[PDB]
This record gives C-alpha cells, structure tokens and sequence, in this order.
C-alpha cells in the first residue's frame, strides 16, 4: 500500500539507531566480562590500624587483589585477614615480609608485598607467618619524647 | 490615608484565610472515615500506572544527565587537590543530601504534580463529581482517597530511581575518560558507614516533600472554575506553588538535621 | 512476529518528523518577514508583564532559598579542612557554573513556559488565531513574533538576578552564627572570574536555554486540539519537554568552554 | 479496562524500585541486616576523651566490633566516662587490659584502641589508662 | 490594555537586572576597567619550574604587577623559558637581581618573585634582557633525604 | 503547510542541523615512541601519569606492566618524537607535584660524554620516598 | 585576637620599592604607643596573611 511502503523502509533505519549505541553503554569495567575470579590466602597481624573491607594489595606499585574479609581471632584476639591473588602470578618465595603500609596522609591504608630471592611456594590454605603490624600516630610521640 | 488603602486589604486577607480552610477540610475528610482495603485495591493499581510508571520517562533519563555533569564540573575543579580519589565524593554525598528530594521534585511536580491538579478540574467542567455526589458513594473517597495515596508512595520509589541513575551516571566519567574502575573512584564512596546519615535522612526528606506537593495538586484540581479558563489557570499555579514548597521546606529541613 | 513488529513503531517516526517539521517551519515564518519596528513596539512591553514581571517574583524569593541551602550544607563539608575562607568557591562558583541558567529554566517553564502555553490554547479553542486570519494580517507575526523575543530577552535578564540574591543569600547563611568576617567571604570570590570565563560563558549557555524553552511553549500552543482536553494535555506537556531540553543539553554545553 | 497492559507495568516499576534499593544501601552504604545487637555496656573512666563524639567506634586491634551510645558526666569527680558497647560473638577481654584513644592518620576522627582476672560483666569498671594527647601537651614537652 | 502600569513595572524590571549586573561585578568580581594597555615580555629561564601553571602572577616586593603569559621549552639548550609581563610605570631592575619561584602557605599555587638589586656609582633594562641569577624550584624529593643524610 | 510532502523535508533538515551541533561540538570538543624503565617499588601512581623533562609536562604513559618471572614493575612511557638525544646515565627520579598533591614521573638532565631509540630500557632507576620505612630509622 | 579595620589598598614606591600597607580602624581605639610594631601572621592554609598589632 502507500503507507506500507515507508512503513518498512524507515522502519529498519530506527532500528539501526537502536542496534547502535548499545555496544557504548555496556561498556567494560571489570574483568567479570568473561571471568570474575578464577586463590585465598590467611595473614594474621598483631594491629592493622585503619584497615577496612575491600581493600587492594599491591606488589610494587601495581594493584593484584583485593580483601575479602576480616576475622578476629577468638583465642588470642589478633585480626586474620584473607587475600584474593589471580593465577597469573603464583610463583611467590615464603621468605616475604607482610607488612602494611599507608597510603596518603587521609586514614587509609593499603597491604604491601615485596618480592625477592628464595623452599616453598605459597598457595591456598597455606597461613604466611612473616607479617607485620602497622604503626599508629600515637606510638613514635611517646618513644621520641621518652 | 487609612480606610481607603486598607480596604482592599480585607478582600485578600479573608480569601486566603479561606483558601487555606478548603485545603485541610478537603484531606481531613479522605482518611478518618471507614477503612475498606478490597474496594480500593483495583483503584490504587490503575492511580499507581498514572503516577509513578508514566513519570519513568523523564526521572531516569535525565538522572544520567544530572550525574554525568557532577563529574565533569567536579574534575577540573579539584585538578590541584585530588583528581581521581575525591571524583566520587562529591557526586555521591550531593546526590544524597539536597539534591535526591528536591531536584527530582520539580520533575515529580511537572508531569505526575501538574497533570494531578488537570485531572481533577476536568471532572468538575464536564460535572463529573457532581454526578458522583449525587449518588450514595462519597466523591471524597473516590478520585481524592486513591489519588493521595497514590503520590505518597510514589515520590519515595521515584528518588531511589533517581539516586541509582545518578550514581551510575556519574560512573561513565570514573571508569572511562581517564580515569581509574575500582580502585581510586569507589573506595572513597563508602565513607558515610553509619546508617542514619545519607540513608534515613534522605528518606525522611522524600515522604515530606511527598506530601506537600500532592496537596496543593488536589487543591487547585477541586477548587477550579468548571470553564476552559479555570483548569489551565490552576495548572499554572500548582508548579509555582509546588516549587517554592520544596525550596522553603529545603531550608528548614536542613537547619535541624545539618546544624 | 517480524512483519506485524514495525506497524507500532514504523508508524511513530513519521508523525515525529511531522512533529519537528511543524515547529521549524513556524518559526521560520514568524522571524523572517515584514520589519514591523513601530506597530510591535506596544506589543513587546504588553508581553514583557506576564513573562518578565510576572514571574519575577519566583525567581527572587527562590534566590534567597537556593543560597541558604548552599551555603549552609557547603560549611560541614570543610569542616576539619581549615578553609573556612574558600567559601566564595563554593557558593558563587557553581551558582554561575552548574546552577544559574538551570534552575532558573526550570522556575520559567512552571511560571512563564506553562502560562505561555495555555494561552494560545485558550484562544485556539475560541477560534481567535484563525480570526486574524480573516483580517488581513498575518497570524504567526502578531501573536507569536511578539511573543518569541519577548522570552528570549527576559530569561538572561531573570539570570543575573538568579545569581546575585543566590551569592547575596549565601552571604547571608555565611555571617550568621558562625562568626566569620566580611573580609574573608569576598576574598577567595575574585579568583578565577574574569572575561569569557565565568560571567560572560554564563550569558551564553543561558541565551541558548532561552530559545529551546520558549520554542516548545510556542509549538505546543499553536499545535493543540481546541477542546477541554487538548489545553491541559498541552499544558503540561512542555513542561517534560522543557526538563529534558535544559537537562539534555548541559552534558552538550559542558564539554565546551569547561568552567 | 482492558486488563492486559495495565497490570504489568505497575509491576515492572515495583520491581524496579527494588532493584535500585540494593545498589545504594546494600553497595555502597551497609550490610543492612536484622540488627538484633545482642551486645552489654560495659564502663571506662578517662581524663582528656579530646574529640570523641555521638557514635564513635572502637576497636580491638583496628577491627571494630561496636559504637558508642552515649557519655556522660559525673558531678561528684568531674571525670568522662565512655559507655563502649561488646557484643556477645567476642567475650575473652582480661582485667589487666589498656584502652588508647588513637587517630586514624592525622585528619580522621578519634577512637578508642584497645590493646591486650578473667572475664568482664555487666557492672565492672576498667583500670585508668592515658588518655588523648593535645597540641599543647607535644608543644610544651618539647621546649620544657 | 493599559500602558500607564506596564510600561512602569518594565523600568522596575530592567533596573532589578541593572542593580544584579553591578552586583556580580563590583561585589563577585574584582575587575572594573575593560582597557587594553599592552606591557613588555621579558624573557627568564630557569632549571625546574615544580608546579607553575599558565596565568601565573608576578610580583615584585609582593604587590601583583602583572601574570606570565604562555611559558615555551628550548629546543636547543633544554631549558624552561618563562616569559613576564611588567607594566611600563616604573621599572628600575638591574642587572644584578634574583628571580625566584616562591608560593603562598601551603596548599596554594606557585608565584613568581623579584627580588631588586643594588648598584654601583649594571645597566637598565630593556625589551629581551636575560639574566643568570635565576632560583630554581625545591620539591619534597629533595629536602628529606638531604635531612637525614 | 502541506502534510505529507513538505514537513517530511523540514524534520530531516532540523534533524540535520540538530545532530550537527552534538557531533562536532560534543564529541572531540600523534606519532610518539615508548620507553621501558624495570622499578621495584612505586607506590600509588596509576595511569595516565604526566611525564615532564625539566618540569613542562611532554607525553603521558599508557599502561604499567608486570612480568611474571622477576615480579618488578615496568612502567611504558610514551615521549615526543621531537625531543631525542637523552643519555642512558640518567635516571628518573619520581618525585610528586607540589606538597600533598598526586605523584608524577620526571627526568632530570645529565651530562654528555648515545640515542635512545624505541624498545629501549633504563637500567638505573630510584625508588620512591615511602613513609612506611623512612620515619622508622629516626628511631630505630 | 579581636578584629579592629581593615586594609584598604596596597600602594608601591617608584624610588625604593617598598609597599606601604595602608589600614583604618575605627575612633574607639586611639590610644597607641609610638612603640607598636605590625606583624604579619597567617591565617589557614590557603595562602592568605593578615595584620596582627602588637602593642
């Protein structure tokens, strides 16, 4: 007919405005596009100061996982922590010393690895006995002074 | 001169005295009368599509357009402080505070506020609620009953909409446009732990600013001249009215729950 | 299905572009014309009341409103910050950046968009703009020419007393109770304000906020059904279009001229 | 009414709304749970408390286990007294335990740390700790 | 149709608008005249600008004299170039001056500051006079591990 | 004026000029080489950091790798083209703008006695000033 | 610690280049030494200073 004719011809070319621009708005921000997390490790401290849930660990500057979680210990009451590290990086030594580290001068902290020579590789179910504690703004004034 | 110049004082001194006595005679007598939940559950259903599914297509799709302009205003100006740690501090803590229940109240007003007040005057041109009365239903309980509730509830299920659009909108311009996903832009988000900030406030403000505007669109929609004249008259009042009620009440909620 | 799919959407994208195609034709023909300089001189004062005069008075009672908000939430967030004088940043700074032209464009399309509206609906449905036609004269030239610079010379006008009883309402929350002196409040005001930065970019996003706000109430006035129903619906329909033609293009005009 | 388009989007919008309540208070604000708080106040006498306010969380080597409900004064010593709360989950304190009102940094609030005969109940009164330090207190160590 | 009331409350509406642009200029704003009187670039280089932006103001003694236009790099001897803007009132700077970049408090931005000279019983300078007693700029990476060491 | 035939034709020029102004207007309102610098502790830089030789910023970096066989971090940097001849006894020295402001990669000039071309890697480097460690040695 | 006047404007010297800081304050206070010095302290972090008398 006369109005089915531009029925079905301008008919697709909204649907061409509909087929573009939805590849803009799901847009990638995450790695669970295709895999969200293909191991869980347990460091225990003595005090983690201002540290909070959800926070990323860094080996040298470059962030590699976050915490999932923090659970005290109802024996000798010490915070154990958990990490989420990614397979890609596994061959870590045992020699490593965890310690905690700040990050600004806000009330946020970051864990910090360090790398280095090498015993056994660290994998999950495994509880790294080098840690650290972090330090509190309240300590080093009553150690100078005194 | 003091009999002259106040004389037409008194005609717009008793008229607003009775302007403000139909208006809480008119909701006094929607609520105290018999409670019927089965009569009303098919009426608040088909009250519920008008205001609140039909008012979707200009809160959401401009709640992208509010949170995506907080990003862009407040990047260059925090370019010597913290750029990429502080973006998503002021975008979630202004959205929360005084711009979720009155900003989205001036859209709530327009559509579902302004097209509430010609609802009504369009009943009583046609005599409509006239022929209601004249039956044994009250016409109180039938177009005023229904259509209240039906706006309290809204406003509050419309603001959450607003809030999610406005967070998400201000997400385009975090992970993208050089910016950083999760690790600089959500951690400082979460700094407001504690529940009655940001959460019950926010709350509180959206049934109060709920309220005040469906009041004044069923008052100017029942107290209309019945001709052409009269219902786009009191169209035109009720966004005026309904927009210095969320911005008067925009102070003096703040005064007691920020200071 | 596939067939009977495009009847309900295919059939919307012809009567849009009949939409769109009404209202650039209609303005086309009511600027470019006859130079009538000395018979609308009466008429451009006759429609500066209702649109400049008339809804004068919203906009200032709001301006008092909008910087005691501001300017009262804008102190707990620099609480433990020590910069109690960088108040004029954040007052005066996004009432001329992000606010200004955009809450004012919301206040006119509620006062003067609506009303704008509504009145050549009123006189379509008496047949009053098909009665100039018998006269001799040009319709879109009398009643709408007059009209169309009329709001967009009042709107940047209503704009500069948007922004001065705002930064004049934010100093008044500022020295209140907090204890503050004059002299620190206007010190941090004149840094970054200078020519086509703040003042003048202001002036030009609120000019092109002007013309999109009185082309909506000008087409849906002259595009309505004369009935009962055909004002009302037009009524409020230029207050969505106006919502999401203001909001719609900040993301547009932020992008160029940052600040 | 038609009964065939009208029903299904008054549910699509309630739906909606619930969906964009968990993207705010379930993401990004708390874990909004039951909220039962099986927690007992316990009592502490300090000297200085500095800045501590409404609310204020304390901590058990940095992970917090409850918040302050009020404090008051006693006229009789003139001395604060904080009203900590411990829940039911963790209950191993000692008597011999010290409390420290810290800083998170040097710009974030004050709360109280405390470090590690045998258990505390309802009514027990902790030792005198140190309290907060001051500007003064650093600036006048320092030169006297 | 009355032309006696409205053409009144039209003059009550551009003097509102008058009164709100004298408003936003004199009160807001700290610029009063729209002249166009023209200075002289004088050119200086340096070593390490730290965090000197565009429209940065100069001063001489403290009182803002006039801001830095655009700031280039040598191609050549891979130096900064910054050039000033001075106005033609009163000069007086030897040859024997010192530049040095200083800024205000703590958080607040970087200025430029002229230090004058003395003379003896040097000469006067002119348009593209460059001198070598210029101080560069310090940051945090320096002064704290040249404290302990 | 005509249905049909003549508001088809002013729609599509509206639409024209109407698109035209969120084309060219919103949307955008360089030959360069990388370089390769193996670190073993940063800190908190990201990326897109600015990458200044005497202090005016020249080029940007792209992305921040890490090899899984050492576990140090390599930051790929991206130069001008214009700017050559940089010897390799230089290092970097990142330092951080301003007092409290973000960190931000540097290169400081040194003395002449080769061309640094594309793939080149530094073999001297600087680790940055953490405080996790620094304050510790005033007291211990 | 109690604030008196205000700085009116900041004038320059063409000979010596010294800036001479002009200030009012109001009759209430009149009764000034010949040996009270000016001072110039700072106020926050932004970068601002004000007078401080000390008598």
């Amino acid at each position: 007919m006369q109005t089915k004719k531009n029925e079905i011809w301008v008919g697709i070319f909204l649907l061409a405005a509909l087929l573009a621009a939805l590849f803009v708005c799901l847009k990638a921000a995450n790695v669970t596009s295709i895999r969200t997390e293909p191991y869980t490790l347990y460091a225990t401290f003595d005090n983690i100061g201002g540290l909070k849930a959800r926070s990323p660990v860094s080996i040298g500057g470059v962030v590699v996982g976050r915490v999932a979680d923090i659970t005290l210990d109802p024996k000798t009451y010490l915070p154990r922590v958990t990490l989420e590290i990614e397979q890609r990086y596994n061959h870590i030594p045992d020699t490593s010393s965890l310690s905690i580290r700040t990050s600004g001068l806000l009330g946020e902290q970051y864990l910090a690895l360090n790398v280095g020579f090498e015993t056994a590789i660290l994998k999950d179910g495994d509880t790294i006995q080098d840690t650290k504690s972090a330090m509190v703004l309240e300590d080093l004034i009553g150690q100078f002074l005194y | 001169m003091l009999l002259n110049a106040l004389a037409s004082l008194g005609h717009k001194g008793i008229k607003t005295l009775r302007t403000f006595g139909r208006a809480g005679l008119m909701l006094f007598n929607a609520l105290v009368g018999k409670p019927e939940f089965r009569k009303h559950a098919p009426l608040l259903v088909r009250q519920l599509y008008n205001v609140g599914v039909l008012s979707m297509l200009i809160i959401v799709v401009s709640g992208v357009f509010i949170g995506m302009v907080l990003g862009l205003q407040g990047y260059l100006v925090l370019t010597t402080y913290s750029a990429e740690t502080s973006l998503g501090m002021l975008v979630a803590l202004s959205l929360l505070r005084e711009l979720g229940p009155v900003v989205a109240a001036l859209l709530f007003a327009g559509r579902a506020g302004s097209a509430l007040t010609a609802e009504i005057g369009l009943m009583r041109a046609t005599e409509q609620l006239s022929s209601m009365e004249m039956m044994a239903v009250d016409p109180l309980r039938r177009v005023i009953s229904p259509r209240f509730w039906a706006g309290v509830i809204s406003l509050p299920l419309l603001t959450v909409i607003f809030v999610a659009v406005g967070i998400w909108g201000g997400s385009l311009v975090g992970v993208s446009w050089k910016g950083i996903d999760s690790g600089f832009f959500w951690s400082a988000m979460q700094n407001a732990v504690d529940w009655r900030m940001d959460l019950v406030n926010c709350l509180i403000k959206s049934v109060v600013f709920a309220i005040t505007v469906t009041w004044i669109s069923l008052f100017n929609g029942y107290d209309a001249i019945p001709t052409s004249a009269g219902i786009s008259r009191a169209t035109t009042r009720t966004v005026v009215h309904s927009s210095l009620a969320v911005l008067g009440l925009d102070f003096v909620l703040t005064a007691l729950m920020f200071g």
